[PDB]
């Protein structure tokens, strides 16, 4: 209990997250079929479970 | 799919860019992860081992 | 395939910005033709009656 109440998490990263998450979605080019299947696998995942 | 995006083929219906959206999520989520796990354990755990 | 191009997967798959950039510079020679044509037959040749 107590070691968590002296522990806090640096809230700059909220800043840092926001450039680093859209570099990560900045790329929008499915160069291959490789990377082709991960998107439609990802896609069909995350599409199947609200389905 | 593929020809139909070598070929312009007009009376395509299909075209596949919800695939570019989940691809990019799922690096994304991998991005976040990995950056929360980097300062998890470099900048909070040892601070989380002094207090 | 305007499409390999658009993949940019590896330098032996299609790697087309040859293309973009002569339609680029079509577009801009083609633009400032016809700007100038219309300055001409609108502002320039009735001032040149004038004259």
């Amino acid at each position: 209990e107590e070691s968590i109440k002296r522990h806090k998490w640096n809230d700059f990263a909220e800043d840092s997250l926001r450039v680093i998450q859209h570099n990560a979605l900045e790329d929008r080019s499915i160069s291959d079929k490789q990377q082709w299947d991960a998107a439609i696998y990802f896609m069909e995942e995350a599409l199947q479970a609200r389905l | 799919g593929f020809y139909y995006y070598q070929r312009h083929f007009v009376d395509s219906e299909l075209e596949c860019n919800d695939v570019v959206l989940f691809w990019r999520i799922q690096r994304m989520l991998a991005i976040t992860a990995n950056t929360l796990r980097q300062q998890l354990t470099n900048t909070e755990v040892r601070r989380l081992e002094k207090n």
